[PDB]
């Protein structure tokens, strides 16, 4: 068969992942421009939400050194690739869980509907990439919202998961923190209630 | 009009199949007994037709849709892609690549094919594609099946697609056949064995391309064609 | 020595060559635009001629499945490479012999004079390429005209053929088909009166 | 009634594929975490059904005619023949061999197959044959095509025919898959790679049989099945 | 040591196992004679029972594509190997679970007592073979009855299982389906309450 | 009468010597220029004569006694034994094996043999044997000597015995030659070199059989003959 | 692929082929029972014919050392395989050309019609095998009769030969020798008018 150049192998982000990718969370001084957890500025269009969650290992214990990267569309269902800190909205962001803050946070807007390759509309989602020590190659997952039940049942990606019980793990539960709209998304890497991870 | 500014690398007639190859029976009465007369290259040989202005239909390269009588062909959906380059490695752009084949069963849509395998009412077996700026071509078709023929008592042609490539000149014009990777019928075919060097038979074998395959849809095969090298004229007529 | 990438080996056109290069002759439906035997349209400049011939094998039997490709200059001695079906003249064309029509026909104009690399004029000729089952690598030949005796005697290509009796095989005899000027060119692949084939 | 007079050679569970083979995704949730309990052979294990009296239809082994809706299937007509012997080389006569497959395009005649390749209106894909006195079986069918499946993002099953062989007992019962010679998709399939030893993968590859092919009609493939060795009981209960 | 010819390796039955071994269940037309779930005809000797069960994977989800083969003795404790559809009893039969019927059913009589190689009587049992996608080599197991407590405690095969809690998995609970005597046998392939699988 | 129930494995004409082999001078004018026409096997080709009812003389296989003019021949007394099987390894019973050779000096009992080596008044050179139930044949003769021939200026044929085997059909009928182990003239002979493959020449070399030799009497040579594989007809005319 | 035992290679019958297969023609004493040119005894059913012919090489010169074997059906179109010299008719025979008799002869009856594998009737024919020095592997041919023109045009074997001119070589011309019905069949191994040889 036809053999291409092999891809560079993945390695764990390591315990000190924060020094290079999450400077503030590492307790080290920051640079002028940093890629962080504020995707939307207070003046951006769409429903403003706060996202939080915890990451659990196979023994039900907290992962206090995880690093997450998010990729989502805007309120109109468009991906803003040109990253700039002066923009009202950026599609990319970065968050993490520290020993002080065993919970990660993300300030953004609720994403609009985007279509797949075949033209079938997918439910409002947030693409997540999980990195940490002990994770050799990053884990890919999606975050869905509970108040979007109608769209969730019609999603071509969510319906690709054979068992309905496993589809519930990708769904974030709506709560309210200080009068602000919030959704909680806990990730269970291994064991009971194990979150669905993707390959693409 | 076209000009005489190019020279083509002389064909290696020991690499290519010989005219007289006895095991391929029909080549006995259809091969010259006299030697080919060697002539220098002139404007007649170094020029050739350009097909950039030919009116190609939308599905001319898509054998899954160019015949169509209310359906899809039965067989292994495959993409046949590759590049057309010369002996120097230089890409050959805006060139005509034409192809023809049998159906999944080994039956051609011709009156002379009396083979018992049925015709597919949704398959014709003809395709044409003009290469892009980098020399790339692509076809979408079904994988042809082997077929028997009256040569030896039990001779079977391997799965193949015939190819016709024009190139910059009539000197570069070529008609060949593509064979599929790992087909056990390849070392047994007299038409294949007409080529003496086994390294030459390898150039005709299309390799499975998983990287170019469309997931959950169709597989792909890579076939690169190498035509005669084109060089500029130097120190001619002193 | 210096080795370049090897040229893709040739293989026979096969018996079913017609389904891909001569659709009408294969009894199959044609596409909007096809490359066939009409090089010149009625309003094209030059002396309009009709070419016809038969192909013979080594036992003197007809080759009813041969495919021929022609390349010739116009009446002014110029090669029109830009193939278009709207042109009054096209330098390229294809023809074939079928079981129904064991004779090929070609509608064109008599070509003008073109010079070789050395600046020496060649006699009015038509470059032909023969393909068929049993022919592993196509055969190259030239069609010269009998009423161009003066030019044929001076041609630098025709004089490269040592024996004069072999030069006669490349010469087409003038005849008349329906009051129209015609030239007959029979190709003998093997045997007595074998046609001269070229290598370049 | 049947009697306890035979003993079967113990299965080599390192030759056969393991229960847990991660690359074949569905095997993660469907494989025992606990070890298999080893039990001695009794009349329950050493006996099995005999199918000599089953009413076989005329075309039960001929997949080219057993479905038929006024026609012949599109695809490469092939004969799948072979012998069923035990580990001692002793032939296994009057045994049931059952087989199933996809069409030339890779589409099965099942409601759960949602693959875009069309169904052949003249092909079912089921066959059964009772072996003769020397252990020989034979089928006539069309060569199946590869098909994609939801495992990895670009996983493709090679061309195969599933096989079911009964044998003298329930201890000899086996379900396996036949693969075709030279198919480049074989070393890439996770189901094939579930078998660790490459010499074991070789036993599953059916070889092209030109000697058994019908000239101008159909090709043939040879596939020999080896079942557990049957020996007589000795020195039991002293 | 002495090496014999290697046994042909096993491969999974696959998802489409039904088209070749369970034609009716595949929604395809059947042949004149089929091997299915009716082992005993209404006029057969012995206590007529109905067997039914479900198959579970490691996540406690149903295996809706499993294929099962059964081998059992008659009421008098004899194995009827000569399969014929005219017989009042057949010792062999096949059943399956579909997406429509995620539960298999089998119509038979309660088997009699058969002795082992050593002459020791085994408790009334039904030999089962499980095939499905994801199962590379079929799983062997036995179905024992709960109302045969005395015989189950004496069985030489059942006593080869070290732990008593594991023996309980091979025991079918007596229930009633439409006033008919029935026994439920659920198979847990993996996890908590995993069914004992055999090797012989 | 005979019936059409058998099919024979197609001959490998690249294994057998070619018609045109220039070094063997007489083959130049006695070889076809045209290709052989391939025809399917019918009752004419699949049937053949059975010589079980032919009246063999008691000494027809014994060349030491079948000529006899009051004495024994001069030369190395040998037994030429072997078995006649087909390509499947199946024995060929009750078949006709005919053989002829020259004397110890390379002289044949024929009018055209003008070679200066004298004739042996007690040796003819003809033999015929009908194979038994297991396909075995046996001949008792003297080892023939080499002889020169008008081909090249110094050409010598090795020591050989010509053989003619009938087989179950005219499709299996074969005429060949047996050569002796270690003869240095074998790689030099143009008739032997008519065979392109050196493994094919090995099949014609009779090996010394000390086990079958008669102590204080005669030596023995083993020569097994392999005829075309016979198989039953299957899936013909549907 | 599957490889069987290779067939024993063929070798030329040699110049002295007669000593072992044609004893009388070799001028050597015969045995009690010999296989020769009298297939039919004067009392056998069917039209009694005499067959003669000569064998020519590529230079038009006679082959005076050829050995031929024939196989034909009886007047009813049946093959008599059990060879016995007491039979009125035998399907097998042997003839040869000597330096004295450069012409071969065969006394037999005209064969009846036999069908092919597909059930299509073949024209009356005689299967011939030609052996000689210079012929490495024997040549297979068929003899057809000229007074059977209707059947000859409908023969599935004779129509397999592409060119009609080559079909005429397998046809024997009817003549009369001493008031006896005779057919002449000349075989031209090489060159002009070369006889069609078969492979099966
Ligand atoms: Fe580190
Ligand atoms: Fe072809
Ligand atoms: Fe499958
Ligand atoms: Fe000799």
């Amino acid at each position: 068969p036809i053999e291409l150049l092999p891809e560079t192998p993945s390695q764990t982000a390591g315990p000190y992942v924060h020094i290079g990718l999450a400077l503030e969370a590492a307790g080290n001084p920051t640079r002028d421009q940093e890629i962080w957890n504020r995707l939307a500025k207070p003046d951006a269009p769409g429903e403003h939400i706060l996202l939080l969650g915890q990451v659990y290992d196979g023994n039900g214990h907290l992962v206090r050194d995880s690093f997450l990267e998010v990729w989502q569309a805007d309120a109109n269902g468009e991906y803003q690739d040109a990253y700039n800190l002066e923009n009202a909205f950026n599609s990319f962001g970065r968050t993490a869980t520290t020993f002080d803050a065993g919970e990660w946070t993300l300030h953004t807007v609720k994403p609009g509907v985007v279509n797949n390759a075949a033209g079938v509309p997918m439910a409002p989602h947030i693409n997540i990439s999980l990195f940490a020590r002990g994770i050799n190659i990053h884990l890919h997952t999606r975050l869905y919202f509970d108040d979007e039940a109608q769209a969730n049942a019609k999603c071509p990606v969510l319906n690709l998961i054979e068992q309905p019980q496993r589809r519930e793990t990708l769904i974030a539960k709506r709560c309210e923190v200080d009068g602000k709209t919030a959704y909680r998304f806990d990730i269970r890497i291994q064991g009971e209630g194990e979150t669905v991870f993707f390959d693409f | 009009p076209a000009q005489d500014n190019s020279r083509f690398v002389i064909r290696d007639r020991n690499w290519h199949p010989k005219a007289l190859t006895p095991d391929y029976k029909t080549s006995i009465a259809r091969s010259p007994r006299q030697a080919l007369v060697s002539i220098p290259q002139s404007i007649s040989e170094t020029t050739g037709p350009n097909f950039s202005h030919l009116g190609f239909g939308a599905h001319d390269h898509d054998l899954l849709l160019n015949f169509n009588n209310g359906g899809l062909p039965i067989g292994e959906r495959i993409i046949v892609a590759g590049r057309v380059v010369d002996q120097y490695g230089k890409p050959v752009p805006n060139t005509l690549v034409e192809m023809w084949q049998a159906n999944a069963g080994g039956r051609h849509r011709h009156k002379n094919d009396r083979y018992l395998a049925p015709l597919d009412p949704n398959f014709g077996g003809v395709g044409r594609c003009l290469t892009d700026s980098d020399g790339y071509y692509s076809f979408r078709t079904i994988k042809p099946g082997p077929y028997p023929w009256r040569n030896g008592p039990n001779d079977w042609r391997p799965a193949h697609i015939h190819f016709g490539i024009s190139g910059p000149s009539i000197a570069t014009k070529l008609i060949t056949q593509l064979y599929f990777e790992g087909d056990p019928l390849i070392p047994m075919c007299p038409i294949v064995k007409s080529i003496a060097n086994p390294e030459a038979v390898q150039q005709l074998i299309a390799k499975l391309d998983m990287n170019n395959a469309n997931p959950m849809d169709c597989l792909a095969y890579r076939f690169d064609i190498v035509l005669r090298g084109q060089r500029k004229t130097h120190f001619e007529n002193c």
